[PDB]
């Protein structure tokens, strides 16, 4: 049981009491997924379209 | 009408209970898969607790209490009883024993050496047992090096041989007392009034290891004798309590039974704030098994607890019946047996 | 503000389409002439959903009704609304379709179905925010049925990316116009299953067997028949047109409803089946919702099992007894419902219930046990095609036997995609 | 003095934000037209409340926030609120319709178009702060717009803040106030997406909440604004110290610095107490010691878990009101002996305590009383790992049988993408498995 680091102000207090002692990808890779994921919805859809055509 | 699956299908216990509640009619047995029901008879191995009390409008309810394997393992027997100051290392009514993990892997493998080599200067009998929770291998040596070596060839624990256990007149054998505890959702603990002794067939040699372990089904392969005395190497309450008042001139209550109730309420107790359900989002009750050994001098000794035990084939009816009445019916009421030990 | 274009189409489908906004209309306050003469606010917060504000406050149906003849449009525009619609709207022809798929889905349609789509356009281009198209037809005809899947089709080529949505009227010999309506119907449901997000299975036998057992009518009239379609119809749209903390569109119904692609026919149940003073309990409308009796496609659920349920509770009523009642349900007859979709019952309470009742409860079920319709449409379609019976007057029309055989194919296997997810 | 932009995405975002803000304001002192009276500096200061609230010439306290969502309706209710003259309309962002509970719609397809949009309005608030701390973004794991564009928000914010640090509030999915079957597909999606982006994540499990709103408050069916107006009670007490003056977590790098030891493991479990019906005359008010106690009851939770089947690697004590050192001190010497409160071996067992003079604060008429002292414990607990499970258990039954899959490959996604985001999840949870073993 021990209180450490008790720092005190006008809105209140704060310590730390120890009990027991220890034993990113960039903008382009986003835009590449992102158009990707675009050209597979537009190549579904072409087909979409070529099924109705016929 | 109330919900409920099965997940052990290999629970010889519950396969009667999940027989009684589908014969109330009230009670419909679902997919072991259906999120949707009342009440679980869950498996032995990684029960998912942490998908338990979330389904909306159904209060769920599982034959397992989660944190209860520390009671029911060896290894973690042992280290409940030495750390939790309730039940201390000073224990009185369990034997001494100690934790070692091999040496192909904390341990306590010096800790058992100097206890044991005492017993050589002190002229003591200083007789062990070694056994793990991977048994059917088990090894009673009186050497040191004979048990440490054999633990080599999983985690093991080697108490102290009980080397003056009581042993019945009529045949010079040793038995075994089981007593089968019923914990319910609210934490009462009921003992069953009925109890087994697994008696041995062969006389107790002190100098062989058929008259040492007095298990059901060892007594069954090894031993010939299986039904010599008693049907199945099987005595009931009623008729090792007439031997006491026969040879010993006391009764089964007052010699044994005294000790039994409190080891059982001492060990409960002391996990009840680790797996004690009464805030929980779900409910639990479990049946345990516990084996006694009673020595020369009367008293009782705690050997291990079964976390799923399997009843006496004559007290199949009388058990489960009472588990689905103060269990079961007790949370989900339709339209005694046990002992309440009464505790805070 | 998300609208929706309604399309009725044939005769069956103007019946149809002609009695919901007429039950609508009163929901909303709106009289035949087309002014609002309501209460409540509620009744126009999303009255732009169906409706489209004209000078001086009127409010016109964006609804649109065709037919290959004047007959059944005559009807309607002599009717009690029939005044409400825009006169731009009616685009009919004067041959008709003859009960025949081909004639409206191949000649004689085909004749009118750009005059059709210039109407649908008209619509469209005045909407903030199109959401989809709602379609009601019978499949047993020629106009609704081969028209109406025509339609479907070339909408979905130039507005493919909204929804579709229809309520289908589907064949009974129990009440039967001609023999080949099986034959138009099969080759309708091959249409439904690729060009549409949601179908309503409106089944004539289930509403004769409901007039019949239930009501206790015993020469039930296509006006009775349709009376249990205004009701479903209303009960089936509510989220849409009144204000709730659900949003509802008709996309979040699709995507919440519709595990696969091909499996999008729901069944539609409605409580209390009416044709009356007694008010009904909670308990009584849900137990009456889920039964089998009070279902429209004359399935057993029981012979199935559900893979997504919506529920709309209507009229003031306790919420917390509407989930005490709902989860009741699931938790009885929960072999019944898949367990492999957690949480397949959304259920919606309205305060503002139906002309004519306290209390309402209307079930919107994507159950497995549908394929026994498309099971019975297919066992008549055999029967006759076995021996190419009145099979002339679809080839006379430009048809080929290959059309039906793969119609008859995809039928089946619609089927065989509704018994795999049984089990 | 170093400012914190908030970011609300999706419907529980906004509502929540905006319940948050209300308090705010009422914490603060600031008026529903952004009028301080106790601000004596006037378009300027560098107080601590002004790391949320920046100042115009006027005197008008306008939050540091953005709002944004695929769908008009929720945030037209901000517009036409009651602190509709607080924000203004540049930090409101609204489309025309929403992603339909589909992950795929709100990342891919309608997301794409409002990216740029909302980085830009983002950027805005940016430039104004002197030093920017991060982040904080309120979103639901269950909306297509709350996933999906959430999780592609916080790909472009570590592109363009990279030194800054991103804390999510994050609303898990529940059967008791549910919108979509498709949740639990969103749930793993987002996730996987925005592990390796979010510094700091708070998990505040709908369920929980439902039930301490019916059990404490005696609601019969409690409303999003009951859940809401609980919600920012359990923000504002993790965000005091970034709003008031004080020295534990006094920035956003501490959140991390003092919860999170492994960075794949950041979801530290929030227990709050006390929650007291307003209905009642007159509760028994809680002691230190009983509140503090009531921080270990799995009722109070803001996920249901049990954290004695847990290893313990770092918790934290947030007292507001009337609490003094000597009684948390002696309340903590009681439960630690009462309690199974296991940490592991490479951890301390310690417990950082912060204290607030500020009573907490209601919302006038509001369902939660006032009390005298309060406790909201942050301790990051593997017993959480329970709730990915359950989770990922409810994934696995639909993706089974490829269930709604259509619906997102329709939009663009691929269906590997599916199990690479649920081979993540497994991954997760065998690294709560190995800190969390006996
Ligand atoms: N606590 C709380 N949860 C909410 C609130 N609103 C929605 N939710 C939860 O959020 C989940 C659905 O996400 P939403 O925020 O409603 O959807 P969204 O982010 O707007 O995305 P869309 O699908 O485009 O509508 C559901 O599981 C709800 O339980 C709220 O106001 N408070
Ligand atoms: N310390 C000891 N002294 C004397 N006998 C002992 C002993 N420890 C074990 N035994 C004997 O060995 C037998 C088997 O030990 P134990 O009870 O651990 O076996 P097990 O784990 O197979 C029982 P269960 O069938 O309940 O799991 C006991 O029944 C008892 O006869
Ligand atoms: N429920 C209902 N079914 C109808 C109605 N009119 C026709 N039907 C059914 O629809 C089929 C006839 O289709 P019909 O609408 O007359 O063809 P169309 O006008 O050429 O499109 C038959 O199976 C009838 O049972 C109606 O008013 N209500
Ligand atoms: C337009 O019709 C409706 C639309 C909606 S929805 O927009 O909220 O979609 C959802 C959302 C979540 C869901 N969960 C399940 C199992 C289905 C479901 C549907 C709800 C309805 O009633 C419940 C409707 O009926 C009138
Ligand atoms: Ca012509
Ligand atoms: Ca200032
Ligand atoms: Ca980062
Ligand atoms: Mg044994
Ligand atoms: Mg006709
Ligand atoms: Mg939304």
């Amino acid at each position: 049981m021990e209180v450490i680091e008790l720092n005190k102000c006008t809105s209140g207090q704060s310590f730390e009491v120890i009990l027991k002692p220890p034993s990113d990808p960039s903008l382009e890779e986003i835009q590449k997924k992102l158009e990707a994921a675009e050209e597979r919805r537009k190549y579904q859809e072409a087909e979409l379209l070529k099924h109705l055509a016929e | 009408m109330y919900t409920f699956v099965v997940r052990d299908e290999n629970s010889s216990v519950y396969a009667e209970v999940s027989r009684l509640l589908l014969a109330t009619g009230q009670w419909k047995r679902l997919r072991k898969d259906n999120p949707r029901f009342n009440l679980m008879l869950g498996e032995r191995n990684r029960l998912p607790f942490g998908r338990l009390g979330h389904e909306p409008g159904l209060v769920q309810l599982v034959n397992y209490y989660r944190g209860a394997d520390k009671l029911c393992r060896k290894a973690s027997l042992v280290k409940l009883i030495k750390t939790s100051p309730e039940l201390s290392e000073s224990c009185t009514w369990f034997p001494e024993s100690y934790v070692i993990y091999p040496t192909n892997l904390t341990d306590e493998r010096e800790v058992f050496l100097a206890a044991y080599n005492r017993r050589r200067e002190g002229r003591e009998g200083n007789v062990w047992i070694a056994k793990s929770s991977a048994g059917a291998g088990i090894l009673i040596s009186s050497e040191a090096s004979e048990l440490l070596d054999f633990i080599d060839e999983q985690v093991h624990v080697i108490q102290k041989y009980l080397e003056k256990p009581l042993l019945l007149e009529p045949g010079h054998r040793k038995f075994d007392i089981r007593s089968w505890v019923l914990v319910d959702h609210l934490y009462n603990i009921y003992l069953y009034r009925e109890g087994v002794l697994r008696t041995s067939s062969e006389p107790y040699n002190s100098a062989d290891k058929t008259c040492h372990l007095t298990n059901h089904c060892i007594q069954k392969e090894y031993s010939k004798n299986y039904g010599r005395y008693e049907e199945g190497n099987e005595m009931f309450f009623e008729e090792f309590n007439q031997y006491l008042m026969d040879a010993l001139n006391t009764t089964l209550e007052n010699s044994i039974l005294l000790q039994i109730k409190h080891i059982i309420r001492s060990c409960l107790m002391c996990i009840e704030p680790a797996i004690s359900t009464k805030h929980l989002h779900y409910q639990s009750f479990q049946l345990f098994g516990f084996d006694f050994m009673v020595d020369e001098e009367l008293k009782v000794w705690l050997i291990e607890v079964n976390g799923a035990p399997a009843c006496a084939q004559k007290l199949y009816a009388e058990l489960c019946q009472g588990i689905v009445d103060v269990a079961i019916s007790s949370v989900f009421p339709l339209a005694s047996i046990f002992i309440k030990l009464h505790h805070h | 503000m998300r609208e929706i274009v309604h399309i009725q189409a044939g005769q069956c489908g103007n019946q149809i389409g002609a009695k919901f906004w007429e039950v609508i209309s009163d929901e909303h306050g709106i009289d035949p002439t087309g002014s609002y003469h309501g209460d409540s606010d509620l009744q126009l917060e999303r009255i732009n959903v169906y409706y489209n504000e004209a000078t001086g406050n009127k409010y016109v149906p964006r609804a649109i009704l065709v037919d290959l003849e004047p007959g059944t449009m005559d009807s309607v525009r002599s009717g009690p609304f029939g005044q409400i619609f825009r006169p731009d709207n009616f685009v009919f022809g004067q041959s008709g379709a003859g009960n025949n798929w081909a004639k409206g889905h191949y000649t004689e349609g085909a004749e009118l179905v750009d005059s059709v789509l210039d109407v649908v356009r008209k619509e469209s281009e005045s909407c903030d925010c199109l959401q989809g198209f709602q379609l009601t037809h019978s499949l047993g005809g020629g106009t609704g049925s081969g028209m109406g899947t025509l339609l479907i089709s070339k909408i979905r080529e130039e507005y493919p990316d909204r929804i579709m949505n229809t309520f289908s009227v589907m064949p009974s010999p129990k009440v039967s116009d001609t023999v080949v309506e099986p034959y138009n119907a099969t080759l309708s449901v091959h249409q439904l299953v690729e060009n549409t997000d949601e179908t309503y299975c409106i089944d004539n036998e289930a509403l004769y067997d409901i007039c019949f057992r239930t009501l206790k009518l015993t020469t039930p009239t296509y006006g009775d028949l349709n009376h249990l379609v205004s009701a479903t119809m209303s009960g089936v749209t509510t989220c849409l047109r009144f204000p709730g903390q659900l949003n509802a569109d008709l996309r979040k119904l699709a995507v919440n409803m519709v595990p696969f692609p091909r499996l999008h026919f729901f069944m539609p149940g409605f409580a209390p089946l009416t044709s009356q003073y007694r008010a009904l309990t909670v308990p009584e409308l849900t137990q009456q919702m889920f039964d089998s009796k009070n279902m429209m496609a004359a399935c057993d659920p029981r012979h199935g099992r559900y893979l997504t349920v919506a529920a709309i509770f209507r009229g003031r009523m306790s919420m917390k007894e509407v989930d005490e009642q709902m989860l009741n349900v699931q938790n009885k007859n929960s072999s019944y419902f898949v367990e492999w979709i957690p949480n397949n019952v959304k259920t919606a309470v309205c305060d503002i219930p139906p002309r004519g009742l306290k209390m309402s409860a209307t079930f919107i079920g994507n159950s497995t046990a549908i394929q026994e319709l498309f099971k019975r449409i297919s066992e008549q379609f055999t029967a006759m095609f076995r021996r190419k019976a009145f099979l002339h007057w679809y080839t006379g029309e430009g048809m080929d036997e290959m059309e039906f055989t793969e119609a008859e194919s995809n039928m089946n296997d619609l089927v065989s995609e509704y018994q795999q997810y049984q089990d | 003095m170093r400012e914190c932009i908030s970011i609300h995405v999706g419907q529980a975002g906004v509502q929540i934000g905006n319940a948050c803000w209300e308090l705010y304001c009422l914490e603060h002192g600031i008026q529903p037209d952004g009028q301080m009276p106790s601000d004596k500096t006037i378009g300027g200061g560098d107080d601590s409340f002004n790391t949320f609230f920046s100042e115009t010439g006027a005197g008008k306290h306008v939050p540091r926030a953005v709002f944004v969502d695929l769908e008009p309706t929720v945030i037209d209710e901000v517009r036409t609120g009651t602190y509709r003259q607080l924000f203004h309309p540049e930090q409101l962002i609204t489309g025309k319709e929403d992603a339909a509970n589909n992950y795929a719609r709100g990342h891919y397809t309608i997301g794409k178009e409002i990216i740029d949009l909302v980085l830009d309005r983002i950027r805005k608030l940016a430039d104004q702060c002197t030093g920017l701390q991060g982040f904080l973004v309120f979103h639901s794991f269950g909306g297509g717009t709350g996933s999906g564009f959430t999780s592609l928000l916080m790909e472009r914010l570590s592109v363009d803040y990279g030194k800054k640090s991103k804390l999510e509030f994050s609303i898990y999915p529940a059967p008791q106030v549910s919108t979509a079957v498709v949740e639990p597909y969103n749930s793993i999606l987002t996730t996987h997406t925005t592990l390796e982006h979010s510094d700091c994540a708070f998990m505040v499990d709908n369920e929980a909440i439902y039930d301490i709103c019916r059990r404490n408050l005696d609601i019969e069916r409690p409303t999003y604004t009951n859940l809401n107006r609980l919600i920012s009670q359990i923000v504002s007490s993790i965000t005091a110290s970034l709003r008031f003056d004080g020295a534990l977590n006094v920035d956003l790098t501490e959140f991390q610095t003092n919860l999170v030891p492994y960075p794949r493991i950041h979801f530290p479990l929030a227990t709050y107490a006390p929650v007291i019906s307003a209905e009642k005359a007159y509760h028994e008010q809680l002691s230190v010691a009983e509140i503090t106690n009531a921080c270990f009851e799995p009722a109070n939770q803001m996920v249901k878990c049990d954290p004695r089947h847990g290893k313990y690697m770092a918790c934290c004590l947030l007292y507001r009101g009337d609490v003094v050192p000597k009684d948390v001190n002696a309340a903590i010497a009681t439960i630690k002996t009462k309690r199974s409160i296991q940490f592991v071996d490479w951890c301390p067992t310690g417990f950082k305590v912060g204290i607030n003079y500020q009573p907490p604060t209601v919302v006038p008429g509001g369902d939660l009383a006032k009390v005298q002292r309060a406790v909201c414990m942050l301790s990051n607990t593997t017993a959480i790992a329970e709730a990915w499970a359950r989770l990922d258990h409810k994934f696995d039954l639909m993706y089974a049988k490829r269930a709604f899959v259509h619906w997102y490959v329709g939009e663009g996604m691929e269906e590997g993408e599916f199990s690479e985001a649920r081979e993540d999840m497994a991954a997760l949870e065998k690294d709560y498995e190995e800190v969390g073993v006996d």
